[PDB]
Protein backbone atom coordinates (compact mmCIF):
# COMPACT_ATOMS: atom_id res chain seq x y z
CA UNK A 1 0.00 0.00 0.00
CA UNK A 2 2.91 2.35 0.88
CA UNK A 3 3.81 4.17 -2.37
CA UNK A 4 7.13 3.11 -3.85
CA UNK A 5 8.69 6.58 -3.61
CA UNK A 6 7.95 6.88 0.10
CA UNK A 7 9.38 3.44 0.80
CA UNK A 8 12.45 4.27 -1.28
CA UNK A 9 13.42 7.15 1.01
CA UNK A 10 12.96 5.12 4.19
CA UNK A 11 16.35 4.32 5.78
CA UNK A 12 17.43 0.73 6.55
CA UNK A 13 16.69 1.48 10.23
CA UNK A 14 13.83 3.76 11.23
CA UNK A 15 11.37 4.75 13.94
CA UNK A 16 7.41 16.01 10.88
CA UNK A 17 8.28 19.53 9.73
CA UNK A 18 6.03 21.55 12.05
CA UNK A 19 8.67 24.09 13.34
CA UNK A 20 9.70 24.64 9.68
CA UNK A 21 7.78 26.47 6.96
CA UNK A 22 7.98 25.47 3.27
CA UNK A 23 7.20 28.15 0.69
CA UNK A 24 6.03 26.94 -2.72
CA UNK A 25 6.20 28.91 -5.97
CA UNK A 26 3.93 27.22 -8.47
CA UNK A 27 0.58 27.35 -10.22
CA UNK A 28 -2.44 28.06 -8.11
CA UNK A 29 -3.44 25.25 -5.81
CA UNK A 30 -6.69 23.62 -4.73
CA UNK A 31 -6.10 24.29 -1.05
CA UNK A 32 -9.35 22.57 0.07
CA UNK A 33 -8.16 19.14 -1.13
CA UNK A 34 -8.22 16.75 1.83
CA UNK A 35 -4.51 15.92 1.44
CA UNK A 36 -3.51 19.48 2.29
CA UNK A 37 -6.55 21.27 3.73
CA UNK A 38 -5.67 23.15 6.89
CA UNK A 39 -1.97 22.81 6.04
CA UNK A 40 -1.29 25.05 3.02
CA UNK A 41 -1.88 28.80 3.31
CA UNK A 42 -2.45 30.56 0.00
CA UNK A 43 -0.66 33.92 0.21
CA UNK A 44 -2.60 35.11 -2.85
CA UNK A 45 0.62 36.66 -4.11
CA UNK A 46 0.31 36.36 -7.85
CA UNK A 47 2.58 37.32 -10.74
CA UNK A 48 2.05 35.32 -13.92
CA UNK A 49 2.10 36.13 -17.66
CA UNK A 50 -1.18 36.04 -19.53
CA UNK A 51 -2.32 32.87 -21.26
CA UNK A 52 -1.34 32.24 -24.88
CA UNK A 53 -9.77 25.14 -14.15
CA UNK A 54 -8.86 21.70 -12.80
CA UNK A 55 -5.82 21.98 -15.11
CA UNK A 56 -4.83 25.42 -13.79
CA UNK A 57 -3.93 24.04 -10.36
CA UNK A 58 -2.94 20.45 -11.18
CA UNK A 59 0.86 20.86 -11.00
CA UNK A 60 0.88 22.85 -7.77
CA UNK A 61 -1.70 20.76 -5.91
CA UNK A 62 0.27 17.57 -6.59
CA UNK A 63 3.47 19.14 -5.31
CA UNK A 64 1.83 20.59 -2.22
CA UNK A 65 0.65 17.03 -1.67
CA UNK A 66 4.07 15.44 -2.18
CA UNK A 67 5.67 17.73 0.42
CA UNK A 68 2.89 17.63 2.99
CA UNK A 69 -0.16 15.51 2.09
CA UNK A 70 -1.52 13.54 5.03
CA UNK A 71 -1.72 10.21 3.17
CA UNK A 72 1.01 10.45 0.52
CA UNK A 73 3.30 13.28 1.66
CA UNK A 74 6.94 13.19 2.73
CA UNK A 75 6.77 15.59 5.71
CA UNK A 76 3.16 15.03 6.68
CA UNK A 77 3.09 17.77 9.33
CA UNK A 78 4.68 20.70 7.58
CA UNK A 79 3.04 24.09 7.12
CA UNK A 80 3.21 25.45 3.59
CA UNK A 81 2.66 28.89 2.12
CA UNK A 82 2.05 29.25 -1.59
CA UNK A 83 2.75 31.98 -4.12
CA UNK A 84 1.42 31.87 -7.67
CA UNK A 85 4.17 32.44 -10.26
CA UNK A 86 2.96 29.99 -12.96
CA UNK A 87 -0.11 30.54 -15.11
CA UNK A 88 -2.71 28.00 -16.25
CA UNK A 89 -0.41 26.63 -18.95
CA UNK A 90 2.49 26.18 -16.50
CA UNK A 91 4.37 29.29 -17.70
CA UNK A 92 5.91 32.12 -15.69
CA UNK A 93 8.62 34.77 -15.98
CA UNK A 94 12.03 35.29 -14.41
CA UNK A 95 10.80 38.76 -13.42
CA UNK A 96 7.79 37.30 -11.64
CA UNK A 97 9.94 34.69 -9.91
CA UNK A 98 12.24 37.47 -8.70
CA UNK A 99 9.31 39.30 -7.13
CA UNK A 100 8.13 36.13 -5.42
CA UNK A 101 11.54 35.62 -3.83
CA UNK A 102 11.52 39.24 -2.76
CA UNK A 103 8.05 38.69 -1.26
CA UNK A 104 9.14 35.75 0.90
CA UNK A 105 12.08 37.76 2.24
CA UNK A 106 9.89 40.75 3.09
CA UNK A 107 7.44 38.50 4.93
CA UNK A 108 10.22 36.96 6.99
CA UNK A 109 11.54 40.36 8.03
CA UNK A 110 8.03 41.44 9.03
CA UNK A 111 7.05 38.34 11.10
CA UNK A 112 10.02 36.03 11.81
CA UNK A 113 9.36 32.37 12.43
CA UNK A 114 11.74 29.41 12.29
CA UNK A 115 13.79 27.88 9.49
CA UNK A 116 12.42 28.45 5.97
CA UNK A 117 12.59 26.09 2.97
CA UNK A 118 11.66 27.40 -0.50
CA UNK A 119 10.70 24.90 -3.21
CA UNK A 120 11.30 26.11 -6.77
CA UNK A 121 9.66 23.56 -9.07
CA UNK A 122 10.45 25.48 -12.27
CA UNK A 123 13.26 26.17 -14.70
CA UNK A 124 14.22 28.25 -17.68
CA UNK A 125 17.55 28.91 -19.37
CA UNK A 126 20.62 30.15 -17.51
CA UNK A 127 19.81 33.51 -15.92
CA UNK A 128 22.30 35.76 -14.19
CA UNK A 129 19.70 37.75 -12.28
CA UNK A 130 17.69 34.73 -11.15
CA UNK A 131 20.84 32.95 -9.97
CA UNK A 132 22.06 36.04 -8.11
CA UNK A 133 18.71 36.43 -6.32
CA UNK A 134 18.70 32.79 -5.19
CA UNK A 135 22.30 33.14 -4.00
CA UNK A 136 21.40 36.28 -2.06
CA UNK A 137 18.32 34.69 -0.50
CA UNK A 138 20.50 31.73 0.48
CA UNK A 139 23.09 33.92 2.21
CA UNK A 140 20.34 35.57 4.21
CA UNK A 141 19.74 32.10 5.75
CA UNK A 142 16.95 30.50 3.65
CA UNK A 143 17.23 27.01 2.12
CA UNK A 144 16.29 26.71 -1.54
CA UNK A 145 15.38 23.42 -3.27
CA UNK A 146 15.16 23.44 -7.05
CA UNK A 147 14.34 21.08 -9.89
CA UNK A 148 17.21 19.92 -12.05
CA UNK A 149 15.19 20.34 -15.24
CA UNK A 150 13.44 17.96 -17.60
CA UNK A 151 15.36 18.23 -20.88
CA UNK A 152 17.98 15.44 -20.58
CA UNK A 153 20.70 18.06 -20.58
CA UNK A 154 23.48 19.62 -18.53
CA UNK A 155 21.70 21.19 -15.56
CA UNK A 156 24.19 24.05 -15.43
CA UNK A 157 22.48 25.62 -18.47
CA UNK A 158 19.20 26.25 -16.62
CA UNK A 159 17.98 28.36 -13.73
CA UNK A 160 17.55 28.23 -10.83
CA UNK A 161 19.04 24.74 -11.28
CA UNK A 162 22.55 26.09 -11.83
CA UNK A 163 22.33 28.72 -9.11
CA UNK A 164 25.02 28.76 -6.41
CA UNK A 165 24.02 27.57 -2.94
CA UNK A 166 20.71 26.08 -3.99
CA UNK A 167 20.00 22.37 -3.64
CA UNK A 168 19.35 21.01 -7.13
CA UNK A 169 17.59 17.65 -7.47
CA UNK A 170 17.25 15.28 -10.44
CA UNK A 171 14.74 12.46 -10.77
CA UNK A 172 15.01 8.66 -10.67
CA UNK A 173 12.43 5.94 -11.20
CA UNK A 174 11.39 2.82 -9.34
CA UNK A 175 14.45 0.97 -10.71
CA UNK A 176 16.74 3.74 -9.38
CA UNK A 177 17.41 4.81 -12.95
CA UNK A 178 17.43 8.34 -14.43
CA UNK A 179 14.00 9.18 -15.75
CA UNK A 180 14.07 9.17 -19.55
CA UNK A 181 11.18 9.76 -21.98
CA UNK A 182 12.48 9.88 -25.54
CA UNK A 183 14.82 12.83 -25.90
CA UNK A 184 13.38 14.12 -22.59
CA UNK A 185 14.29 13.13 -19.05
CA UNK A 186 16.15 14.28 -15.98
CA UNK A 187 18.97 16.76 -16.37
CA UNK A 188 22.38 15.78 -15.04
CA UNK A 189 25.87 17.14 -14.46
CA UNK A 190 27.89 18.82 -11.76
CA UNK A 191 25.15 21.32 -10.89
CA UNK A 192 22.89 18.46 -9.75
CA UNK A 193 23.32 17.80 -6.05
CA UNK A 194 21.35 14.54 -5.76
CA UNK A 195 18.49 12.54 -7.22
CA UNK A 196 15.17 11.50 -5.74
CA UNK A 197 12.09 9.56 -6.82
CA UNK A 198 10.50 11.49 -9.66
CA UNK A 199 8.61 8.98 -11.82
CA UNK A 200 5.05 7.84 -11.14
CA UNK A 201 4.63 9.70 -7.84
CA UNK A 202 1.10 9.44 -6.43
CA UNK A 203 -0.17 12.71 -5.00
CA UNK A 204 -3.17 14.95 -4.57
CA UNK A 205 -5.29 15.48 -7.69
CA UNK A 206 -7.24 18.67 -8.27
CA UNK A 207 -9.87 16.77 -10.28
CA UNK A 208 -11.86 16.19 -7.08
CA UNK A 209 -11.35 17.04 -3.44
CA UNK A 210 -10.38 13.43 -2.66
CA UNK A 211 -8.82 12.25 -5.94
CA UNK A 212 -5.20 11.13 -6.57
CA UNK A 213 -2.99 11.06 -9.66
CA UNK A 214 0.55 9.93 -10.56
CA UNK A 215 2.83 12.60 -11.99
CA UNK A 216 6.52 12.57 -12.96
CA UNK A 217 9.10 15.35 -13.08
CA UNK A 218 12.16 16.74 -11.42
CA UNK A 219 9.75 18.88 -9.41
CA UNK A 220 8.33 15.76 -7.79
CA UNK A 221 11.93 14.80 -7.04
CA UNK A 222 12.82 18.18 -5.55
CA UNK A 223 9.62 17.97 -3.48
CA UNK A 224 10.90 14.81 -1.74
CA UNK A 225 14.12 16.61 -0.84
CA UNK A 226 12.28 19.70 0.41
CA UNK A 227 10.23 17.48 2.71
CA UNK A 228 13.30 15.59 3.88
CA UNK A 229 15.01 18.93 4.51
CA UNK A 230 12.02 20.19 6.54
CA UNK A 231 12.16 17.19 8.89
CA UNK A 232 15.95 17.44 9.14
CA UNK A 233 15.58 21.07 10.17
CA UNK A 234 12.82 20.25 12.66
CA UNK A 235 15.14 17.87 14.47
CA UNK A 236 18.32 19.99 14.29
CA UNK A 237 16.96 23.55 13.86
CA UNK A 238 20.45 25.07 13.90
CA UNK A 239 21.92 23.43 10.77
CA UNK A 240 23.74 25.60 8.30
CA UNK A 241 23.32 25.04 4.59
CA UNK A 242 26.70 23.34 4.48
CA UNK A 243 25.66 21.10 7.38
CA UNK A 244 22.27 20.26 5.82
CA UNK A 245 23.76 19.52 2.40
CA UNK A 246 26.47 17.31 3.93
CA UNK A 247 23.75 15.27 5.68
CA UNK A 248 21.54 14.94 2.57
CA UNK A 249 24.63 13.56 0.81
CA UNK A 250 25.67 11.29 3.64
CA UNK A 251 22.22 9.70 4.12
CA UNK A 252 21.65 9.14 0.38
CA UNK A 253 21.77 5.67 -1.15
CA UNK A 254 25.06 5.52 -3.04
CA UNK A 255 26.29 4.06 -6.32
CA UNK A 256 22.78 2.87 -7.08
CA UNK A 257 22.24 4.74 -10.40
CA UNK A 258 23.50 3.14 -13.62
CA UNK A 259 25.70 5.86 -15.10
CA UNK A 260 25.39 4.38 -18.59
CA UNK A 261 22.29 6.54 -19.08
CA UNK A 262 24.30 9.68 -18.92
CA UNK A 263 26.44 10.97 -21.78
CA UNK A 264 30.02 9.86 -21.29
CA UNK A 265 31.58 13.16 -20.25
CA UNK A 266 28.88 13.71 -17.58
CA UNK A 267 29.23 10.43 -15.63
CA UNK A 268 32.25 11.78 -13.73
CA UNK A 269 30.46 15.04 -12.88
CA UNK A 270 27.04 13.64 -11.89
CA UNK A 271 26.59 12.53 -8.24
CA UNK A 272 25.33 8.94 -7.85
CA UNK A 273 23.03 9.67 -4.91
CA UNK A 274 19.35 8.89 -4.30
CA UNK A 275 17.94 10.83 -1.38
CA UNK A 276 16.78 9.21 1.85
CA UNK A 277 15.57 10.12 5.32
CA UNK A 278 18.14 9.83 8.12
CA UNK A 279 17.94 6.66 10.19
CA UNK A 280 17.30 6.11 13.87
CA UNK A 281 21.01 5.78 14.72
CA UNK A 282 21.38 9.55 13.99
CA UNK A 283 28.18 11.38 18.28
CA UNK A 284 30.47 13.55 16.18
CA UNK A 285 31.38 12.29 12.71
CA UNK A 286 33.62 13.53 9.88
CA UNK A 287 31.49 14.58 6.86
CA UNK A 288 33.24 15.33 3.57
CA UNK A 289 31.94 16.11 0.08
CA UNK A 290 33.52 16.45 -3.36
CA UNK A 291 33.12 19.74 -5.25
CA UNK A 292 33.86 19.87 -9.02
CA UNK A 293 34.60 23.27 -10.49
CA UNK A 294 33.42 24.72 -13.74
CA UNK A 295 35.58 23.57 -16.63
CA UNK A 296 38.53 25.94 -17.06
CA UNK A 297 38.22 26.59 -20.78
CA UNK A 298 41.13 26.20 -23.20
CA UNK A 299 43.17 29.41 -22.70
CA UNK A 300 46.81 28.55 -22.18
CA UNK A 301 46.97 30.12 -18.69
CA UNK A 302 43.48 28.92 -17.72
CA UNK A 303 42.73 27.94 -14.15
CA UNK A 304 39.70 26.32 -12.58
CA UNK A 305 38.86 27.08 -8.95
CA UNK A 306 36.85 24.96 -6.52
CA UNK A 307 35.62 26.49 -3.26
CA UNK A 308 34.09 25.19 -0.04
CA UNK A 309 31.36 26.68 2.11
CA UNK A 310 32.57 29.29 4.63
CA UNK A 311 32.12 26.83 7.49
CA UNK A 312 33.95 23.97 5.68
CA UNK A 313 37.66 23.17 5.47
CA UNK A 314 39.39 22.21 2.24
CA UNK A 315 41.23 19.01 3.19
CA UNK A 316 42.48 18.04 -0.26
CA UNK A 317 42.62 19.24 -3.85
CA UNK A 318 42.94 17.30 -7.11
CA UNK A 319 42.28 17.82 -10.83
CA UNK A 320 41.13 16.01 -13.98
CA UNK A 321 41.34 16.41 -17.76
CA UNK A 322 39.87 14.29 -20.52
CA UNK A 323 42.94 14.72 -22.74
CA UNK A 324 45.41 14.56 -19.88
CA UNK A 325 46.85 17.92 -20.98
CA UNK A 326 47.34 19.24 -17.51
CA UNK A 327 49.72 21.06 -15.17
CA UNK A 328 48.21 19.82 -11.87
CA UNK A 329 46.64 21.69 -8.98
CA UNK A 330 47.62 23.65 -5.88
CA UNK A 331 45.97 25.00 -2.75
CA UNK A 332 46.12 28.77 -2.45
CA UNK A 333 44.72 31.21 0.08
CA UNK A 334 42.01 33.66 -0.87
CA UNK A 335 40.20 35.98 1.51
CA UNK A 336 41.96 34.07 4.29
CA UNK A 337 40.39 30.78 3.13
CA UNK A 338 41.92 28.00 1.05
CA UNK A 339 40.64 27.11 -2.43
CA UNK A 340 41.60 24.48 -4.97
CA UNK A 341 43.05 25.69 -8.27
CA UNK A 342 43.95 23.58 -11.32
CA UNK A 343 46.11 24.59 -14.28
CA UNK A 344 45.58 23.88 -17.96
CA UNK A 345 48.51 22.85 -20.15
CA UNK A 346 49.43 24.64 -23.35
CA UNK A 347 47.19 23.05 -25.95
CA UNK A 348 44.73 21.40 -23.57
CA UNK A 349 40.99 21.90 -23.79
CA UNK A 350 40.80 22.74 -20.07
CA UNK A 351 40.83 21.13 -16.64
CA UNK A 352 38.60 20.68 -13.58
CA UNK A 353 39.55 21.59 -10.07
CA UNK A 354 38.18 19.02 -7.61
CA UNK A 355 37.95 20.05 -3.94
CA UNK A 356 37.25 17.86 -0.93
CA UNK A 357 35.31 20.00 1.54
CA UNK A 358 34.73 18.78 5.08
CA UNK A 359 33.07 19.91 8.31
CA UNK A 360 35.95 19.84 10.81
CA UNK A 361 35.40 22.22 13.72
CA UNK A 362 38.39 23.19 15.87
CA UNK A 363 40.68 22.54 12.89
CA UNK A 364 43.77 24.64 12.22
CA UNK A 365 44.91 23.67 8.70
CA UNK A 366 47.92 24.83 6.66
CA UNK A 367 49.83 24.06 3.44
CA UNK A 368 53.44 22.87 3.10
CA UNK A 369 55.04 23.40 -0.29
CA UNK A 370 58.28 22.16 -1.83
CA UNK A 371 59.30 23.58 -5.26
CA UNK A 372 61.02 21.18 -7.69
CA UNK A 373 64.11 19.29 -6.51
CA UNK A 374 62.18 13.59 -6.63
CA UNK A 375 60.18 16.21 -4.64
CA UNK A 376 58.90 15.71 -1.06
CA UNK A 377 57.19 17.49 1.84
CA UNK A 378 55.66 16.39 5.13
CA UNK A 379 53.57 17.72 8.02
CA UNK A 380 56.16 18.60 10.64
CA UNK A 381 49.95 17.20 12.50
CA UNK A 382 47.94 14.89 10.23
CA UNK A 383 48.29 14.79 6.47
CA UNK A 384 44.86 15.13 4.83
CA UNK A 385 45.82 15.78 1.20
CA UNK A 386 48.61 15.83 -1.38
CA UNK A 387 48.63 18.14 -4.42
CA UNK A 388 51.14 18.92 -7.11
CA UNK A 389 51.63 21.34 -10.00
CA UNK A 390 54.40 21.95 -12.50
CA UNK A 391 55.34 24.68 -14.95
CA UNK A 392 56.98 22.52 -17.64
CA UNK A 393 55.18 21.11 -20.69
CA UNK A 394 56.13 17.46 -20.08
CA UNK A 395 58.14 15.12 -17.85
CA UNK A 396 55.61 9.94 7.90
CA UNK A 397 52.75 12.16 6.64
CA UNK A 398 54.74 12.69 3.44
CA UNK A 399 53.71 13.79 -0.05
CA UNK A 400 55.93 12.87 -3.00
CA UNK A 401 55.82 14.31 -6.51
CA UNK A 402 57.70 14.32 -9.79
CA UNK A 403 61.18 15.82 -9.63
CA UNK A 404 60.18 18.75 -11.85
CA UNK A 405 57.00 19.49 -9.93
CA UNK A 406 55.98 21.41 -6.87
CA UNK A 407 54.40 19.28 -4.16
CA UNK A 408 51.90 20.61 -1.63
CA UNK A 409 50.70 18.93 1.56
CA UNK A 410 47.51 19.72 3.44
CA UNK A 411 48.26 19.48 7.17
CA UNK A 412 45.61 19.91 9.86
CA UNK A 413 45.83 20.14 13.62
CA UNK A 414 42.85 18.04 14.69
CA UNK A 415 42.90 16.50 18.18
CA UNK A 416 40.61 13.50 17.93
CA UNK A 417 41.24 12.76 14.25
CA UNK A 418 42.89 9.49 13.28
CA UNK A 419 44.11 9.18 9.67
CA UNK A 420 45.71 6.40 7.59
CA UNK A 421 46.97 5.95 4.02
CA UNK A 422 45.81 3.06 1.81
CA UNK A 423 47.43 2.20 -1.53
CA UNK A 424 46.62 0.12 -4.61
CA UNK A 425 48.45 -0.19 -7.92
CA UNK A 426 47.96 -2.43 -10.97
CA UNK A 427 49.46 -2.88 -14.52
CA UNK A 428 44.47 -0.16 -17.05
CA UNK A 429 42.07 2.71 -17.84
CA UNK A 430 41.01 3.22 -14.19
CA UNK A 431 42.42 2.06 -10.84
CA UNK A 432 40.56 2.26 -7.54
CA UNK A 433 41.08 2.11 -3.76
CA UNK A 434 38.45 2.69 -1.07
CA UNK A 435 38.41 3.62 2.62
CA UNK A 436 37.21 1.07 5.13
CA UNK A 437 33.69 1.34 6.50
CA UNK A 438 33.43 4.09 9.13
CA UNK A 439 36.31 6.12 7.62
CA UNK A 440 36.01 9.21 5.45
CA UNK A 441 37.98 9.75 2.26
CA UNK A 442 39.71 13.13 2.75
CA UNK A 443 42.26 12.99 -0.08
CA UNK A 444 42.81 11.12 -3.31
CA UNK A 445 45.89 11.19 -5.53
CA UNK A 446 47.96 9.09 -7.91
CA UNK A 447 51.59 8.23 -7.28
CA UNK A 448 54.07 9.72 -9.83
CA UNK A 449 52.19 5.91 -16.44
CA UNK A 450 50.36 9.02 -17.72
CA UNK A 451 47.29 9.93 -15.70
CA UNK A 452 44.20 11.94 -16.61
CA UNK A 453 43.35 12.84 -13.03
CA UNK A 454 42.12 11.72 -9.64
CA UNK A 455 38.89 12.35 -7.76
CA UNK A 456 37.14 11.18 -4.62
CA UNK A 457 33.89 9.37 -5.49
CA UNK A 458 32.14 9.09 -2.12
CA UNK A 459 34.75 7.18 -0.10
CA UNK A 460 36.57 5.68 -3.08
CA UNK A 461 39.67 7.19 -4.65
CA UNK A 462 39.58 6.96 -8.45
CA UNK A 463 42.65 7.45 -10.66
CA UNK A 464 42.25 7.70 -14.43
CA UNK A 465 45.07 6.85 -16.83
CA UNK A 466 45.70 6.77 -20.56
CA UNK A 467 52.37 0.41 -12.69
CA UNK A 468 49.75 3.12 -11.97
CA UNK A 469 48.98 3.53 -8.25
CA UNK A 470 46.04 5.06 -6.39
CA UNK A 471 46.49 6.61 -2.94
CA UNK A 472 43.63 7.28 -0.51
CA UNK A 473 43.82 9.23 2.75
CA UNK A 474 41.12 8.14 5.21
CA UNK A 475 40.19 9.70 8.53
CA UNK A 476 37.83 9.21 11.47
CA UNK A 477 37.37 10.20 15.12
CA UNK B 1 31.54 48.57 -17.36
CA UNK B 2 27.84 47.57 -17.28
CA UNK B 3 26.76 44.52 -19.29
CA UNK B 4 23.61 43.26 -21.03
CA UNK B 5 22.33 39.67 -21.00
CA UNK B 6 19.45 37.71 -22.54
CA UNK B 7 18.36 34.10 -22.73
CA UNK B 8 20.43 31.90 -25.05
CA UNK B 9 17.29 29.88 -25.86
CA UNK B 10 15.70 32.29 -28.31
CA UNK B 11 12.12 30.92 -27.99
CA UNK B 12 12.19 31.53 -24.23
CA UNK B 13 13.04 35.24 -24.48
CA UNK B 14 10.47 37.95 -23.71
CA UNK B 15 11.78 41.09 -25.41
CA UNK B 16 10.34 44.44 -24.39
CA UNK B 17 10.77 43.99 -20.61
CA UNK B 18 14.07 44.34 -18.79
CA UNK B 19 15.38 43.75 -15.28
CA UNK B 20 17.74 46.64 -14.51
CA UNK B 21 20.14 45.44 -11.81
CA UNK B 22 21.99 48.02 -9.70
CA UNK B 23 25.17 47.78 -7.62
CA UNK B 24 24.86 45.79 -4.36
CA UNK B 25 24.99 48.70 -1.90
CA UNK B 26 22.47 50.86 -3.76
CA UNK B 27 19.69 52.20 -1.54
CA UNK B 28 15.99 52.03 -2.33
CA UNK B 29 15.89 55.85 -2.58
CA UNK B 30 18.59 55.65 -5.24
CA UNK B 31 16.80 52.82 -7.10
CA UNK B 32 13.60 54.87 -7.40
CA UNK B 33 15.56 57.92 -8.56
CA UNK B 34 17.43 55.99 -11.27
CA UNK B 35 14.10 54.68 -12.57
CA UNK B 36 12.60 58.17 -12.93
CA UNK B 37 15.82 59.23 -14.63
CA UNK B 38 15.46 56.41 -17.16
CA UNK B 39 11.85 57.37 -17.81
CA UNK B 40 12.79 61.02 -18.27
CA UNK B 41 15.73 60.46 -20.64
CA UNK B 42 13.55 58.06 -22.63
CA UNK B 43 10.60 60.45 -22.92
CA UNK B 44 12.96 63.15 -24.15
CA UNK B 45 13.58 60.78 -27.06
CA UNK B 46 9.93 59.88 -27.69
CA UNK B 47 9.85 56.53 -25.88
CA UNK B 48 7.09 55.64 -23.47
CA UNK B 49 8.29 53.45 -20.62
CA UNK B 50 6.59 51.81 -17.65
CA UNK B 51 8.24 51.01 -14.31
CA UNK B 52 6.55 47.76 -13.26
CA UNK B 53 8.41 47.14 -10.00
CA UNK B 54 11.24 48.50 -7.86
CA UNK B 55 13.35 45.76 -6.27
CA UNK B 56 14.78 46.04 -2.81
CA UNK B 57 15.42 43.30 -0.29
CA UNK B 58 17.63 40.89 -2.22
CA UNK B 59 18.74 42.81 -5.33
CA UNK B 60 18.25 46.56 -5.80
CA UNK B 61 16.94 47.65 -9.15
CA UNK B 62 13.70 47.76 -11.05
CA UNK B 63 11.61 46.19 -13.81
CA UNK B 64 10.90 48.40 -16.85
CA UNK B 65 8.78 47.89 -19.96
CA UNK B 66 10.56 49.71 -22.79
CA UNK B 67 11.94 49.28 -26.27
CA UNK B 68 15.34 47.68 -26.63
CA UNK B 69 16.65 50.85 -28.36
CA UNK B 70 17.16 52.34 -24.90
CA UNK B 71 19.59 49.71 -23.69
CA UNK B 72 22.73 51.69 -24.56
CA UNK B 73 21.20 54.63 -22.65
CA UNK B 74 20.04 52.55 -19.68
CA UNK B 75 23.43 50.85 -19.50
CA UNK B 76 24.93 54.28 -18.82
CA UNK B 77 22.74 55.25 -15.86
CA UNK B 78 24.46 55.70 -12.50
CA UNK B 79 24.67 52.67 -10.19
CA UNK B 80 23.84 50.18 -12.97
CA UNK B 81 25.52 46.79 -12.55
CA UNK B 82 23.96 44.92 -15.48
CA UNK B 83 20.67 44.56 -17.34
CA UNK B 84 18.86 41.33 -18.28
CA UNK B 85 15.97 40.81 -20.71
CA UNK B 86 12.99 39.01 -19.19
CA UNK B 87 12.40 35.35 -20.12
CA UNK B 88 10.16 32.34 -19.49
CA UNK B 89 10.25 29.68 -16.78
CA UNK B 90 8.18 26.49 -16.92
CA UNK B 91 6.62 23.96 -14.58
CA UNK B 92 9.08 21.05 -14.20
CA UNK C 1 3.76 11.67 -17.73
CA UNK C 2 1.13 14.51 -17.91
CA UNK C 3 1.03 17.60 -20.18
CA UNK C 4 0.89 19.91 -16.98
CA UNK C 5 4.68 19.13 -16.67
CA UNK C 6 6.92 20.83 -19.39
CA UNK C 7 7.86 19.52 -21.89
CA UNK C 8 5.61 16.40 -21.95
CA UNK C 9 2.69 16.08 -24.59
Amino acid sequence: SIPWNLERITPPRYRGGSLVEVYLLDTSIQSDHREIEGRVMVTDFENVPEEDASKCDSHGTHLAGVVSGRDAGVAKGASMRSLRVLNCQGKGTVSGTLIGLEFIRKSQLVQPVGPLVVLLPLAGGYSRVLNAACQRLARAGVVLVTAAGNFRDDACLYSPASAPEVITVGATNAQDQPVTLGTLGTNFGRCVDLFAPGEDIIGASSDCSTCFVSQSGTSQAAAHVAGIAAMMLSAEPELTLAELRQRLIHFSAKDVINEAWFPEDQRVLTPNLVAALPPSTHGWQLFCRTVWSAHSGPTRMATAIARCAPDEELLSCSSFSRSGKRRGERMEAQGGKLVCRAHNAFGGEGVYAIARCCLLPQANCSVHTAPPAGTRVHCHHVLTGCSSHWEVEDLPNQCVGHREASIHASCCHAPGLECKVKEHGIPQEQVTVACEEGWTLTGCSALPSHVLGAYAVDNTCVVRSRAVTAVAICCRS
Amino acid sequence: TATFHRCAKDPWRLPGTYVVVLKEETHLSQSERTARRLQAQAARRGYLTKILHVFHGLLPGFLVKMSGDLLELALKLPHVDYIEEDSSVFAQ
Amino acid sequence: FVATTFAFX
